[PDB]
Order: C-alpha cells, then structure tokens, then sequence
C-alpha cells in the first residue's frame, strides 16, 4: 500500500525542470517583443510629422 | 501639367504604407505569439487535426 500511494507523490523531476526551462526562455521572447512594439509605431508617427 | 488639389502620389504613398504596416502588425502578432496559425483564418484545413 505504501508503494501504491507514493505514485502520486511527484513527477520524474526531469519534465518539470524541462518546462520550466522552457518557459523561462519563452519570457525573454515576450520582454523583447514587448518593448520593440513599444519602440516602433509612436516613433515612426512622430517621424513623419 | 501643375495643377492644385491633385497630389496622387501622396495618394499612392499612403496606400503602400498602409499594406506595410498591415504586414508589420501580423508578423509582430506572430511572433510575440509564438505559432504558426493563431486566430482562426491563417489555414482552414490545420485546425480540426
């Protein structure tokens, strides 16, 4: 019964490291592009003015 | 022949600029998102598989 019972325990640690490592590379993706969509279009109107 | 009031050019300018910040808009959409089809008009056949 207690092998049983430690099936709900945790996770082999390895997918978990590997999705965290994946979403910690997809956060600076989304902080780049945030910030040149900030950059780009007020900039441009200004320079046509 | 210089006339008043008929600067086409501005016209065919505008209209160019206009499709290039279109195609500026949904690449940034694209790959701020980070996959191939989002909303629900890229492809008609990807989504049900």
């Amino acid at each position: 019964l207690t092998a049983a019972e430690s099936r709900i325990r945790d996770l082999d640690i390895a997918d978990e490291m590997a999705k965290f490592t994946k979403n910690q590379i997809l956060a600076q993706s989304n902080i780049s592009m945030l910030a040149q969509a900030n950059s780009l279009p007020q900039m441009a109107l200004s320079l046509l003015g | 022949a210089m006339y008043i009031n008929t600067n086409v050019p501005s016209l065919t300018a505008q209209r160019y600029l206009g499709e290039t910040n279109n195609a500026v808009s949904k690449s940034l959409e694209r790959l701020s998102s980070g996959l191939r089809i989002n909303s629900a008009s890229d492809d008609a056949s990807g989504l049900a598989i």
